[PDB]
RNA sequence: AGGAUUGACAUUCUUGAUUUUGUGGGUGGUGGUGCAUUGAUGCCCUUGUUCUGGGCCCGCGCGCUACACU
């Protein structure tokens, strides 16, 4: 039988993101999500402080 | 924490045996500089100037006098020499079996030493090549030129004339195959383009002529590449072109006499011979 | 005099790590005054590159003149205390290139370093050490005979004879200085030593790794004296090969 | 020793057969174990000198768009 070896990432975690080769398009997307986050932590901040 | 512990500790005690190395040598050339700059003036104003020895120099005499040389820088030992022979033995098999499954310009040597025909004429190929072993200076350029021309010497040496009868050319060719497989076993580096000219003669003699000039070398060649090389192994440039031509010169040219026959019956034998171990 | 700064520039020599000589004591050498340089260097800063520098310095300025002014001054005493305090018995590094590199002039290197080594007391293994040191590089034949020939008309002793084992366990070629070395040698050793003096299985092993191939092109003398080595001191061990190679050989 | 080689006052001078041009081949204990505390002493191997090193203690679910010889 034709024989594969796997694709496997040793000390992988599915919580953390860890160390992909892009970075052109893969560490802009864990800032732009770490931006997205901390901008929907302040305006909903800012909106309860408001009410 | 016993981690962090002896990696800072070992950090440190790093950082500071390299301070400790750096201060020291930038005292060392503080103190050699500013004191060989400073000293021109007292560099030249600091003025202060048995039978064992006698023995010895007579006997660097006597060393200088008499000298010599050891024989072989070991021992002959039989049982170790017999097992090294007995594992060269398998060597020289194991690699055929491993291998079978995978100024002398054509003149000098009838110039020089032929006096006669093969007597005096090996004798002095013996002389010359003693010589320049002894005289070899700087050598592969000659060696590779005189090995030619004693190449070049049996070339048209053995075919004009084996008139002379059967047991003087045979000792003398025998005498010849010897010393020249037993020469020639440890190197091919002249053999080799030897045999490339050789290729290329009787080729392009093969296309020349009809049958009139097919010289009586070729038996001869044939003789002298079976004995200097074991023809059993498969890659070989030397030995497999010279026979495929001779296949070529049976399936193509003409025997229309008894010699002719036993040409090629004698080509036959001989590659008969070369498949006796082939 | 020189200028002064010697007792800080031998503070610094005592642990200074990577580099060479000063200019100073690079200018010494053509001048004459070195005896006042190290009066005042106080000569104990030994690091291993001042001692490389000091061995190619020395074996430079070795003739004959300044070899007997100063060869026997502070070197090998060094060496005995440096071999005193180590307990491993090994050679240093320092030590090995020391001596192989002091073997670079043996035009009196020979009669100045390995005539004096006896001086107080010394040590068959300081022999076997040094016969090593010495023999591990090429040396020419006629300085190792100027060194053999007074090394051998030196008396029967270990300390001085395990040096020449390992002198023909270097397995030298066979000079006529060599033939008549060996005849005194082995009249060195023979039969008022026949009560005190006893000789064991290692010096059997040194008579196997001379006589191994020590009989090349040599006259009917040493088959005389060597036949009576064979009915004198036949050990099991000096029998086969031996007389083997006895029977091999010739004139 | 008629330029065989050895430390250079940023080539340029105060060194003398350590040798080199062509080629054979040999290695190694300075670690220590077993015996009297110096005896071809069994055993894995042979070919020990100088500076810097390394992250940390988002989860959930709803919608919308995919991944389909339907």
């Amino acid at each position: 039988i034709p024989t594969h070896a796997p694709k496997y990432e040793e000390n992988f975690n599915p919580d953390k993101k860890s160390y992909d080769p892009d970075r052109t398009r893969s560490e802009i997307n864990k800032m732009k999500a770490q931006l997205k986050k901390e901008r929907k932590f302040t305006m909903k901040e800012i909106r309860k402080d408001a009410k | 924490k016993k981690t962090k512990a002896e990696v800072m500790k070992e950090v440190i005690a790093k950082s500071k045996f390299y301070k400790q190395e750096r201060q020291k040598a930038q005292g060392i050339m503080e103190d050699q500089i500013d004191n060989l700059d400073d000293n021109f003036e007292d560099v030249m104003s600091e003025l202060m100037m048995t039978d064992l020895d006698k023995e010895y120099d007579i006997k660097v005499k006597e060393l200088q006098l008499d000298k010599r040389a050891a024989p072989s820088d070991r021992t002959k030992t039989e049982e170790e020499k017999n097992a090294e022979a007995e594992e060269k033995k398998r060597e020289l098999e194991q690699q055929r079996l491993d291998r079978m499954n995978g100024r002398t310009h054509d003149a000098l040597l009838d110039q020089v030493k032929k006096l006669d025909l093969d007597d005096h004429p090996k004798i002095v190929k013996n002389i010359i090549k003693a010589y320049q072993p002894k005289l070899a200076e700087g050598n592969k350029e000659k060696l590779g030129k005189f090995t030619a021309v004693l190449l070049r010497h049996i070339i048209f040496l053995s075919n004009q004339n084996y008139l002379k009868n059967v047991q003087s050319f045979k000792r003398t060719q025998n005498a010849l195959i010897s010393i020249l497989k037993s020469l020639s076993e440890k190197y091919n580096r002249e053999l080799s383009e030897e045999c490339r000219d050789y290729i290329n003669e009787m080729q392009a003699r093969y296309k020349k002529n009809h049958f009139d000039a097919l010289s009586n070398g070729d038996l001869v060649f044939f003789s002298i590449i079976g004995i200097l090389f074991s023809t059993s192994d498969q890659y070989h440039l030397v030995i497999t072109p010279a026979l495929i031509l001779m296949s070529q010169f049976l399936e193509q040219i003409k025997f229309n006499s008894l010699k002719r026959i036993a040409f090629g019956a004698v080509l036959v034998r001989i590659v008969s011979q070369y498949q006796r171990i082939s | 005099k020189v200028i002064k700064a010697y007792t800080t520039v031998g503070s610094i020599l005592k642990t200074w790590t990577h580099g060479k000589l000063p200019k100073l004591f690079k200018v010494i050498p053509s001048l004459r005054n070195w005896q006042d340089v190290i009066y005042v260097t106080n000569p104990e800063e030994w690091s291993p590159h001042v001692v490389y520098e000091a061995t190619k310095l020395f074996v430079s300025n070795l003739t004959a003149k300044e070899s007997q002014k100063f060869i026997n001054l502070i070197l090998l005493e060094r060496f005995r205390d440096n071999i005193e305090t180590s307990e491993d018995h090994s050679l240093n590094y320092h030590i090995y290139r020391a001596v192989k590199k002091s073997l670079y002039k043996p035009s009196a290197f020979f009669k100045g370093f390995l005539f004096p080594l006896v001086e107080t007391g010394c040590n068959v293994r300081e022999a076997t050490i040094a016969g090593s040191v010495l023999a591990k590089v090429s040396v020419p034949a006629l300085h190792s005979s100027a060194a053999l020939s007074y090394l051998l008309r030196l008396p029967f002793s270990p300390p001085t004879t395990v040096f020449i084992k390992i002198l023909l366990d270097k397995k030298y070629a066979l000079p006529y200085q060599t033939v008549d070395d060996c005849v005194y040698y082995f009249m060195r050793f023979r039969i008022g030593e026949d009560a005190t003096r006893v000789l064991p299985v290692i010096w059997h092993k040194a008579f196997l790794t001379f006589a191994q191939r020590y009989k090349n092109d040599i006259t009917q003398d040493q088959r005389d004296f060597l036949l009576e080595t064979v009915r004198q001191r036949g050990h099991k061990d000096i029998g086969p090969e031996i007389r083997r190679e006895l029977l091999a050989g010739a004139s």
